[PDB]
């Protein structure tokens, strides 16, 4: 309940009760989590995604 | 006169082929291949790109192997638009239309004319039957941006 | 200018990945290849010769970010 | 080519009730959904405006 991303928090259980709070209270999520980043389609942000490649022009 | 500059930004990815070659593959089919295509964003026809930069680096995303990047680019566009008394070429006389340059095809539908000047098969007569297939008075507000082969309504009244 | 001179592994890993992803899809080799196949391995035979031009922009954890040269970084 | 265009933030809030209108391509009024044969009848459930299923 402590947690900042309503995507994880609803991935681990009471899923319904966790997306009625992020619901009624508008709760914003900022894709930084493992979970939240595998269920928009992104790249986790750690290991290998911490960093950008930036090729020079 | 159809003179106009338009210094627009444009995204562009480019492939890594043209790294060592980007001026020459910025232009290869990303730019030139709306060449004086008409533009919805601005209504525009790109004539040419008279310069293509970029602001500052390159930014690969992830498993995507292109780089995107930002272009900075002055369309030198001609613009023939609503309020203006344009001229066309007079070739072939149609009751459908009326077929600049040699480039800019133009149309006029049929109740575009005065309808006080009656028509005769071989070429048609106007009011003083004074025959005129000639650059003159054209006025186009009503302009197609669609179809392929784009039109210019040109009008009198 | 304060993080570590050394590259990680992990920006080996995707360092290779990316210039392997390029030499695949047909871009220049630097590095005189010598009759391989694997775009890996040119990617690797490139990193020992210290000829890539990718920019590492390390994210640190505000936003804040600083851009070192994959040229300019201890290759362990 | 991807979309190129990459997502910063997920929202969750209740939607209007007037903006889910437009919203809405048809309501919906046969109660019987399937067809004698097992098509879709016209204006139920499965519906051709609510997308070939």
């Amino acid at each position: 309940r402590s947690n900042s991303s309503p995507l994880q928090q609803m991935t681990f259980e009471t899923s319904f009760q966790f997306l009625k709070q992020a619901t009624m209270l508008g709760s914003h999520d900022e894709l930084r989590s493992p979970s939240a980043c595998l269920v928009v389609g992104k790249v986790v942000r750690g290991g290998t995604g911490l960093f950008e490649l930036k090729q020079p022009l | 006169s159809c003179l106009v500059a338009g210094p627009h930004q444009r995204h562009i990815a480019l492939s890594p082929r043209y790294l060592n070659r980007k001026r020459t593959g910025i232009r290869e089919q990303l730019d030139a291949e709306l060449l004086r295509y008409s533009e919805s964003l601005l209504g525009v026809p790109i004539a040419y790109d008279n310069i293509k930069v970029v602001g500052e680096l390159g930014d690969i995303y992830d498993d995507q192997g292109h780089i995107h990047l930002n272009i900075e680019a002055d369309f030198v566009i001609f613009c023939p638009e609503p309020g203006q008394k344009l001229m066309g070429i007079v070739n072939k006389v149609s009751s459908s239309h009326i077929g600049v340059h040699g480039c800019f095809n133009a149309s006029i539908p049929k109740p575009e004319q005065l309808s006080a000047e009656q028509w005769q098969t071989m070429e048609i007569n106007m009011g003083d039957e004074l025959e005129f297939e000639v650059f003159r008075l054209d006025s186009d507000a009503a302009g197609v941006f669609c179809i392929r082969g784009k039109l210019n309504i040109t009008s009198l009244q | 200018r304060i993080t570590t001179p050394y590259m990680t592994k992990y920006e080996r890993a995707r360092v290779l990945g990316t210039r392997a992803l390029q030499i695949a899809m047909c871009a220049p080799v630097m590095v005189e290849l010598e009759g391989e196949t694997d775009p890996l391995l040119i990617a690797m035979k490139e990193l020992k010769a210290r000829k890539i031009p990718i920019i590492i922009r390390r994210y640190l954890p505000d936003g804040s970010y600083e851009d070192w040269g994959v040229d300019e970084l201890i290759i362990t | 080519n991807m979309p190129w265009r990459r997502l910063q933030g997920i929202s969750f809030g209740m939607y209007s009730a007037e903006e889910l209108k437009k919203l809405s391509v048809k309501s919906i009024t046969n109660p019987r959904y399937l067809d004698s044969l097992g098509n879709p009848s016209a204006n139920g459930l499965y519906d051709l405006a609510l997308g070939p299923a």
